[PDB]
């Protein structure tokens, strides 16, 4: 039997939003990926719901298919499902009626069944009181069964990566990233969202929602447009896969109805110009599967699949991978055709054929990755790209190394990290592939958890592989985050070898840290040698609050180690920044506004004005007291390095200092702090003296911490210039690396650690 | 026990008809073998003749009557008429000669078999009688009847027992002799004493312009004269008439007689009063298909001997031609309405090379033409072929369009495996240009299509008219100006309406119309228009169409308020896949409702939702049944025996939609107990059983799966292969 293909979604932001099928009381689930210790990891505990069509004011029936609106550029946050009757239920988390809230709650949209707008935040099972609802069955398969659900995008653009290559001019791997123009079909800004869904009887449906209204509006048709509804009922279609093609506002509806056996090809139109939406159908061709093979073997069409392909390969017509398995044998063959125009002096041209030495039982495409994973019987996976269908475990063996561009790597899979022994399908209820490929989730029969499985490499003792892995697993992230993925999976991954090359030799496992995480620089384009202007643009970067979050976890098993306490203090440290130059522009603004506004005195708006005005000063007062906790630990760590500068346990000092923007963002924090005390000294609060209270107390702090802060900020200062002159003495790129990550100074640099 | 025994039997009864096994010599044996096979105690009971004669004919008329009394809970469209012609068939003409030679002429046995009957089954078929509809209004029993007088196995007293007491008979019309009698050119019937000779000496003097032209039945040929009144035949010689052919026509195969070979194709690709379906009643289809197959698969190595330097050549060509031309339509009409594969046949008989054969992956691709002309398909990785394909389409396009005259040389040099790709290509890129507005010259194609219809080039059209719709439904949604229509209409009617035709031609060019009309009809109402359907209506009401809506043929003026459906099964939202199915899950579970012993609307219904979904939806749903309900027949749950029975009325159903044949069973045994097999049982449920057995096998060595789950499924499993083993088939 088909495996649950759309039972499982992995949502952009992580969570992981499943089918339940056996709670009594509960028909969907929510999790995600959480932290034990800061070396382990653990699903959170499961948020289950209840989903009846009744919610707007009783029975339950099963969930057919789930689907995050995670394509293209889509935010990710709005899940809509599918239950087995046929009716779209749309929830919308991370937002409430009133305020707003986390990603684990859930909130409704609008109930279809006739569609009807009723706001209703929904709540766990477990906390509600035990209801009379009951598990019914929906086990006919209705006209208005859906069988494929797909989401419409915006007209935003995308920007993604192909491929890296290594340069061996450099010795380095660089990689190029081509920005991907939206293709298909797409919904205009002023509608808030589309979405479009085949039923199984062939009648179509699409939702919307004007941007500027909360009433919702469906339009219906149905593909068989004869003139007898004797034939309208009829089309009971088995696959109904809908391939977007360059086309304008046109969706391939590729079709297999088996009371005509043949595989049918529709075009689907769309006018999106607030006029309603207009829809339009044009039955394009129709073609018959082939009985046999070459030597003589008959052939059985298990499943067709068709990718979803942009312009951007040479040739843009879809793949249509009907699929066939020779009867007795272990052999699988992957007939691909290709949908062309027909030309004067369509059609669908045959390319080759494919044979594989195992049966298939699950076929998942992957998103923004363009490639097609066979789930094969034994549990191993042969993922196979859709530019040349060249395995990807196996492309760095068969690979051509000569020519300009060597060693073409596009996910750490081409490295040789393969899945292990995975549990067979038929104890398995559903499989999916992680994003990032690293790892696979299963889902077991009798395991009230979700279970994972990572990629293992067999010559981990080969030292001379170190540098290649590093680079596979840089341009691994380099992706995600141009997809906006969380790639918490891709993380584990990298863990668990780094944990293993520790088990023999601790020193070769820190050496892996280093080269690794610095071909994410060369990768994105930023470079920590760069002058300082670029230094600025670095700080307000995000990717900070993850490259460094990814040492936060590769180096938690290393006690006593401040790898990890390096990339922390400057995480922080941003937290710090968001706190003080966060409200420095904020208070700023309200100078203006008193003056203003100084017309209307007894007006009931300006005393709750005047009130917070002073209310927000008072929160930074807790902030400063860790402001000033921090640099009292290092000056503390100053005296004690003095009498023993042998001591390796403490040289988390070193790095602080050595980072180049963090003396510069210090310094700007203490600009900030000596304008916001003379803006406070220069306008004063005078209308309450009550409320002067927490302007006083920001002077007194400052004058009370036990270091003068003007001391404080030539300390930092003097250090950059010297550090400055340094670099033209004798030129290097890796201190920039050392002063920042590594928080150490190399040996070669022995009397530059005496100054300090 | 007895409700068991006659479901089993009418079950048994409908598989065995479907799978035209009546003339295997083993009906008598199975049938009384039956009884022994159902019970699993022993049960050594001396049946006597005249109690198997008995226990068939109350079989056969209570099947019948089921038969015709589950028809009204059908779809009035979801026309499927096969299998109540084969019952017809069936019940005229094998019973009475099961009791010729299988009975001792005992007219008591059969006044107590047709008097025991219940006259539930009289009320149904008066009543359906009427509705359709005092006129004549005859019951299977009177023919029944009629033909064992004509075999002297009742005196002409016994008609008038059962007739109505009012209405007698008189005994002397009643025809009491088994000899062939035919109506002369003078009006004398005359007795056809010898049947090969005739056959033989009326085919040799065979006109073929004499098929659709002779409406009327005073035609001079006594052969014709038969097939136009084929419901008349005697009960005993029809058998010999239709072994008649065989031994001809497989004669014909080893001389190469090209002459009678291809006359004979024609009279039965027409099936003028249901002559076509008798023959698959009698022979085998399967040996039918072995000698028609070996013919178009040996006439390769026939063409390296026959050097074309007489004058009789051109004869001998368009004799050869028409004789492979006409034997291809053979196959595509048994293939598209008589349910027959081309593929199975191949694989039983290991003699026929699959990959070498040409027939095969021609009929897969018949309604598609590939956009490239190749001529040879085995060889494309070479190069010299295709530098003369292109030199074979731009020679045979100056030829017919511009010379208006085919060379002797073209001919001779070409195959007619070519020209039954090369025709097709040249008038998908001369319409397709004219469409676009490339070919602006009408007149010159009209005499161009002209040439198409010569006998040498008769095998080009089989793909012609197999395309026009998937041409035709593009055209029908796309925006074609009525200058343009009109004009692919001209060309269209060229072929469709040809001005003259030749005396070899005629004949070939209407059946090949016969062949794909159905769906084209549908197309073409959806719109010069008016003489395309008024021929293809013309060319349908030449013969009956199985599985047609009759108001469809002959919609001109009749409007029923209903809308037509043009296919075997047809659904409705009143009465969705969902009711029809919960009408099956309580007759899955408890029989109810009307729609079982009815394979054609059974069948079909499993494809539609594929044995996959069918056996999920119901094998799982049945718990939920099981566990509130309980089961019907017992007002007491005790006991898992009762259960058991209900569990073996439906494995013994999917048992027959599995095994069709007889040695066939003794080969699906060793399969479970452990490559030939599967292959023909594709889409089996032996097979999806079978291959999930050992997978979860598998994970009980890595044991991924519970115990008690692993013995569930092989629980269904050894009860399949403990019924298939105690049951002959």
């Amino acid at each position: 039997m088909m495996l649950g293909e759309h039972l499982m979604s992995w949502s952009k932001t992580g969570i992981i939003a499943y089918s339940d099928s056996q709670s009594s009381n509960a028909n969907i689930c929510l999790t995600f990926l959480e932290s034990i210790n800061g070396i382990n990891w653990r699903f959170h505990t499961p948020q289950k719901y209840v989903l009846h069509p009744q919610l707007h004011e009783q029975f339950f029936y099963n969930i057919s298919s789930i689907h995050w609106n995670n394509w293209f550029s889509l935010p990710g946050d709005m899940l809509a499902v599918c239950d087995e009757l046929g009716n779209m239920t749309m929830l919308i988390t991370g937002q409430r009626p009133d305020r707003a809230t986390t990603y684990e709650k859930l909130t409704m949209v609008f109930q279809d069944n006739k569609i009807y707008n009723h706001v209703m935040p929904l709540k766990p099972v477990d906390k509600l009181k035990p209801m009379n609802i009951e598990r019914k069955q929906t086990r006919k398969e209705y006209n208005t069964s859906i069988l494929e659900f797909r989401w419409l995008t915006s007209s935003k653009s995308v920007i993604v990566s192909q491929f890296c290559a290594f340069d061996s001019s450099s010795n380095t791997y660089r990689s190029r990233a081509q920005q991907v123009p939206p293709y298909g079909v797409y919904h205009p800004p002023f509608i808030k969202y589309a979405c479009l869904a085949i039923r199984k009887n062939g009648q179509i449906d699409f939702w919307y929602q004007f941007s500027n209204s909360k009433d919702h509006k469906k339009i219906t048709l149905q593909l068989l447009d004869t003139s007898n509804q004797r034939f309208k009922d009829l089309q009971w279609l088995e696959f109904a896969r809908i391939t977007p093609m360059n086309d304008d506002q046109c969706m391939l509806i590729t079709t297999y109805s088996k009371l005509s056996k043949n595989i049918s090809f529709y075009k689907l139109h769309v006018n999106w110009n607030l006029n309603d939406p207009s829809l339009k159908i044009q039955f394009i061709l129709s073609t018959t599967l082939d009985p046999t093979d070459d030597e003589g073997h008959v052939l059985k069409l298990e499943n067709l699949h068709v990718v979803s392909k942009s312009s951007i390969e040479k040739d843009p017509s879809p793949e249509i991978l009907v699929l066939y398995n020779v009867c007795d044998t272990s052999k699988s063959l992957v007939k691909r055709y290709r949908l062309a125009p027909t030309q004067l002096s369509y059609n669908l041209r045959r390319h080759s054929d494919i044979v594989l030495d195992k049966k298939v039982t699950l076929i998942t495409s992957e998103m923004f990755d363009a490639f097609v994973s066979f789930y094969f019987e034994d549990g191993t996976i042969e993922s196979y790209n859709q530019n040349d269908w060249k395995l990807e475990t196996e492309r760095l063996i068969s690979q051509s190394q000569l020519g300009k561009f060597k060693n073409i790597i596009a996910s750490p899979l081409s490295a040789g990290f393969n899945y292990g022994k995975l549990p067979l399908p038929p104890s398995v209820e559903w499989m999916k592939v992680s994003p990032s490929m690293c790892g696979v989730i299963v889902k077991q029969y009798n395991k009230k958890w979700p279970q994972f499985y990572a990629a293992v490499q067999k010559n981990y003792a080969d030292p001379e592989k170190d540098s290649i892995n590093a680079t596979a697993l840089a341009f691994g992230y380099v992706k995600s985050l141009h997809k906006q993925i969380s790639a918490e999976d891709l993380t584990i991954a990298a863990k668990t070898h780094i944990l293993r090359i520790s088990f023999l030799d601790r020193k070769r496992a820190k050496e892996f840290i280093t080269t690794l995480l610095k071909s994410l620089y060369s990768f994105f384009n930023i470079s920590p040698d760069a002058p300082k202007e670029i230094m600025d643009k670095i700080i307000t970067s995000r990717p900070l609050q993850k490259i460094m979050l990814l040492q936060l976890e590769l180096g938690s098993c290393f006690s006593q180690e401040n790898i990890e306490e390096m990339a922390r203090v400057i995480l922080y440290l941003k937290n710090v920044l968001f706190a003080f130059n966060g409200v420095a522009r904020n208070f700023h603004f309200a100078i203006e506004q008193i003056s203003n506004n100084s017309n209307q005195q007894q007006n009931p708006k300006l005393f709750q004005t005047i009130f917070s005005k002073q209310d927000l000063i008072h929160s930074l007062i807790p902030v400063a007291k860790w402001f000033v906790k921090f640099i009292t630990y290092l000056t503390q760590e100053i005296l004690i390095l003095i009498n023993d500068p042998t001591n390796k346990e403490y040289t988390l000092v070193h790095g602080i200092f050595g980072a180049k923007m963090s003396r510069t963002l210090i310094l700007s924090i203490l600009n900030e702090i000596k304008k916001v005390t003379q803006i406070v000294a220069k306008f004063p609060e005078t209308s309450y003296p009550i409320l002067n209270e927490s302007s006083t107390f920001l002077k007194l702090v400052l004058s009370e911490s036990p270091v003068d802060f003007e001391k404080f900020e030539t300390f930092l200062v003097d250090v950059n210039n010297k550090f400055i002159a340094l670099c033209e003495q004798q030129p290097s790129q890796e201190r920039e690396f050392s002063l920042l990550v590594k928080a150490e100074i190399p040996p070669e640099y022995a009397k530059v650690g005496d100054f300090l | 026990d007895m409700k068991l025994l006659r479901y089993y039997k009418n079950i048994w009864l409908n598989n065995k008809i479907i799978n035209w096994e009546i003339s295997n010599p083993d009906f008598l044996s199975k049938y009384s073998a039956i009884t022994s096979s159902i019970f699993q105690e022993s049960f050594n009971s001396v049946q006597n003749l005249d109690q198997l004669l008995t226990d068939l004919i109350e079989t056969s008329f209570t099947c019948f009557a089921q038969f015709v009394s589950n028809k009204q809970y059908h779809q009035a469209n979801s026309n499927l008429t096969l299998l109540e012609r084969k019952w017809v068939i069936f019940i005229t003409k094998h019973l009475p000669l099961l009791i010729l030679e299988n009975s001792s002429r005992s007219p008591r046995v059969v006044t107590n078999a047709l008097d025991n009957i219940d006259e539930k089954v009289v009320k149904a078929i008066r009543i359906y009688f009427t509705e359709k509809d005092p006129s004549t209004s005859l019951d299977i029993r009177h023919d029944f009847i009629k033909g064992l007088i004509m075999l002297n196995l009742q005196p002409a007293s016994v008609i008038n027992n059962y007739l109505r007491e009012d209405q007698m008979i008189d005994t002397s019309i009643l025809p009491t002799r088994d000899d062939l009698f035919v109506r002369n050119l003078q009006g004398i019937q005359e007795v056809v004493h010898n049947t090969n000779s005739f056959i033989i000496s009326s085919l040799d003097t065979l006109e073929l312009e004499s098929i659709t032209e002779s409406i009327t039945h005073d035609s001079s040929n006594g052969l014709f004269q038969v097939l136009h009144n084929f419901e008349s035949v005697a009960p005993t010689k029809q058998r010999e008439i239709v072994k008649a052919f065989l031994s001809i026509f497989e004669d014909a195969i080893k001389e190469l007689n090209y002459n009678r070979i291809a006359k004979i194709c024609a009279l039965l690709f027409f099936n003028f009063s249901h002559s076509l379906t008798t023959i698959l009643s009698f022979s085998s289809p399967a040996a039918l298909m072995k000698t028609l197959i070996k013919f178009v698969d040996l006439s390769r190595n026939g063409r390296n001997g026959s050097n074309g330097n007489d004058e009789s050549s051109e004869y001998e060509t368009i004799n050869i031609s028409l004789s492979f031309s006409w034997a291809i339509l053979l196959i595509i009409n048994l293939t598209q309405t008589y349910g027959i594969s081309v593929v199975d046949v191949a694989l039983k008989y290991p003699e026929l090379s699959i990959k070498n054969s040409f027939i095969i992956n021609f009929i897969s691709n018949l309604p598609n033409v590939s956009d490239k002309y190749y001529l040879e398909e085995s060889n494309v990785n070479d190069s010299d072929m295709l530098t003369k394909s292109h030199n074979t389409v731009q020679s045979w396009l100056c030829d017919l369009f511009v010379n208006g005259s085919i060379t002797d040389q073209l001919i001779q040099n070409i195959e007619t495996r070519q020209l039954a790709n090369l025709i097709p290509f040249i008038v998908k890129q001369v319409l397709l240009s004219v469409e676009i507005g490339v070919l602006t010259d009408i007149s010159s194609l009209i005499g161009g299509f002209e040439y198409f219809l010569q006998p040498l080039l008769l095998v080009g059209l089989i793909k012609t008219f197999y395309w026009l719709e998937q041409f035709l439904s593009c055209v029908k949604n796309d925006t074609i100006s009525e200058d343009i229509l009109q004009g692919i209409f001209n060309l269209l009617n060229t072929l469709f309406n040809p001005v003259t035709l030749n005396e070899d031609s005629k004949a070939f060019h209407t059946a090949v119309l016969r062949l794909n009309a159905i769906p084209l009809l549908k197309v073409l109402r959806k719109f010069n228009l008016e003489p395309l359907i008024a021929k293809l209506v013309a060319v349908l009401n030449v013969s009956p169409v199985y599985d047609v809506d009759p108001r469809i043929i002959n919609s001109e003026n009749d409007y029923s308020r209903k809308q037509l459906g043009y296919g075997k099964f047809l659904i409705l939202n009143e009465n969705p896949i969902n009711k029809i199915m919960t009408n099956q899950i309580n007759s899955f579970w408890s029989l109810h409702s009307s729609t079982y012993y009815n394979l054609d609307y059974l069948f079909e219904l499993i494809e539609l939702v594929t044995p996959k979904s069918f056996l999920f939806d119901v094998l799982k749903t049945l718990e939920y049944k099981l566990a509130t309900y309980g089961v019907p027949g017992s007002e007491n749950k005790r006991g898992s025996l009762d259960s058991e029975h209900v569990f073996d009325y439906f494995f013994y159903f999917l048992v027959l939609y599995d095994v069709k044949t007889a040695e066939e069973a003794s080969q699906l045994i060793e399969y479970m107990e452990n490559n030939k097999i599967s292959i023909l049982k594709r889409h089996s449920f032996a097979v999806l059983l079978h291959e999930r057995k050992l997978l979860n096998d598998l994970a009980l060595e890595n044991g991924e799966i519970t115990k008690t789950e692993n013995e569930k499924f092989i629980s269904y499993h050894d009860k399949y292969l403990c019924m298939l083993k105690t049951c002959v088939f």
